[PDB]
């Protein structure tokens, strides 16, 4: 690394600046105070103050990335938002009275609904021993689950079977699925449920 | 209201009264009443008392130390007898003091020797690098590894056995809790050679307890254990029986105890 280790990362957060002080207690206090004596890395090139900033979004594009080529992620990444919103816009528009008051729009809402409709809860760990790797269920930290529905929708999208369909077509099809908990990434999670289910004889090891 | 009756099983040293105190709340049948649950524990004798106990029993929890090596790697004959003969009662399995184990990846391979590689009807199929007398029990509904000593994970236990409920004098307090400290801070067959007689049991001008308790022996060499290095022992062990009857009995206590030798 060519940061010290006296380096902080920086906080990129605006209204966290904007706090009166009156309202600082004195473990927040202090900690501004302290923040006054580090040194603080350089902002990296990505996350900015912006109000439409999304870190969900930007970790989707990096996932999608291929030899840094960042221009077409991020194109790729707009083109999916688009297409989720024209097509709902679509359906919107040829339905009836009633049923239009639960048709959503916001393809961002619909973004972060399908990722957390396929987030897995529980999944398996090998542990060694006896030359035998042992699979023992595992609770999957927040951490974890939140990048397995990131993955398993980009594999998905990446598959050989979709010809010449175009990525932003097949990941807006895979979003609208995933947001009405159908398709094959909700199965990709009922497979590990139940595989997990398959094997609660290791089930109170608790320290993987 | 829904009731379990579970009989806790194994060796004469895993730990039986030991769960069993640490899952009723109180160092004591045991009966816990939790919301609409009531849970009979059934405490018996390490190997015809465990046969009749399992006779009324709606489940089974059978110990393993998993510390000693010894028997850690097989259930006892009689106990797997006495499983067959009343194989249509559920069991569980507790691996006890899992704390005293220097590598935990031990109780992998006991569990596959424990269990049969089998559990709740369902198989464990794991593959490898590269490529008569019964040792174990393949009918074990779930597998729980705990601690007695440090309640490490007996509260899982008792939310298991909660969740498998089914349609349905203050002077031998005193000397049970003397006998507590006894047989804590004394060593060998000590403790066991103590008796016990009341001096003194009444209210003092305060509204105290005075207690005055008498600990007679049969050897000198036990009055000397008994009092310790300069009175230490003894004094250690009132002070902490009376704190125990100051909660016990929510009041005052002045415990006095005297080392005589049986003449």
């Amino acid at each position: 690394s060519r940061y010290s280790p006296e380096f902080k990362d920086p906080l990129i957060d605006k209204e966290y600046y904007r706090k009166p002080v009156e309202e600082l207690t004195e473990e927040e206090k202090y900690v501004r105070e302290l923040k006054k004596t580090q040194l603080i890395k350089a902002a990296p090139a990505g996350k900015t103050s912006s109000v439409f900033e999304d870190p969900v979004i930007s970790k989707f594009t990096n996932m999608m990335m291929i030899g840094g080529n960042k221009v077409l992620a991020r194109s790729l990444m707009i083109q999916t938002l688009e297409a989720v919103k024209r097509k709902q816009f679509e359906k919107y528009h040829a339905a009836s009275a009633e049923e239009q008051a639960t048709i959503e729009r916001n393809p961002y809402t619909i973004f972060h609904q399908a990722l957390k409709n396929c987030e897995p809860m529980i999944g398996l760990v090998p542990i060694l021993k006896g030359g035998r790797f042992y699979q023992v269920p595992v609770p999957l930290p927040d951490r974890r689950r939140r990048f397995l529905a990131m993955k398993w929708m980009i594999t998905e999208c990446r598959d050989k079977k979709h010809q010449r369909t175009l990525m932003p077509e097949k990941l807006s099809h895979k979003l609208l699925e995933a947001f009405h908990n159908q398709g094959p990434v909700i199965k990709r999670k009922h497979d590990l449920h139940k595989m997990a289910e398959a094997n609660r004889a290791l089930a109170h090891y608790r320290w993987w | 209201s829904r009731v379990l009756r579970v009989v806790l099983l194994g060796a004469p040293n895993a730990g039986k009264s030991t769960l069993s105190n640490q899952l009723l709340g109180r160092k004591v049948l045991g009966v816990i009443t939790e919301k609409e649950t009531q849970v009979i524990l059934l405490d018996t004798p390490g190997i015809e008392d465990p046969w009749k106990s399992m006779e009324s029993a709606d489940l089974v929890v059978v110990l393993v130390d998993v510390s000693d090596k010894w028997t850690r790697n097989q259930l006892s004959p009689q106990l797997l007898r006495c499983l067959t003969k009343y194989s249509q009662i559920p069991s569980v399995l507790v691996m006890n003091k899992v704390d005293c184990l220097k590598q935990k990846s031990v109780l992998l391979e006991l569990t596959a020797a424990l269990t049969e590689g089998v559990v709740n009807g369902k198989k464990l199929k794991m593959r490898q690098a590269f490529h008569p007398q019964r040792i174990g029990w393949p009918h074990f509904k779930e597998i729980f590894m705990l601690s007695a000593l440090s309640q490490e994970d007996v509260k899982t236990l008792k939310q298991y056995l909660l969740t498998q409920a089914q349609p349905g004098t203050p002077e031998e307090i005193c000397a049970n809790i003397i006998r507590e400290k006894l047989l804590e801070h004394l060593p060998q067959e000590v403790p066991y050679n103590v008796q016990q007689k009341t001096a003194v049991w009444e209210e003092g001008p305060g509204g105290e307890l005075v207690i005055q308790q008498k600990l007679l022996v049969p050897k000198e060499s036990y009055v000397k254990l008994l009092i310790g290095p300069k009175g230490h022992v003894i004094s250690q062990i009132a002070q902490e029986a009376g704190h125990d009857l100051m909660d016990i009995f929510l009041c005052d206590v002045d415990i006095r105890l005297s080392v005589k030798l049986l003449k």
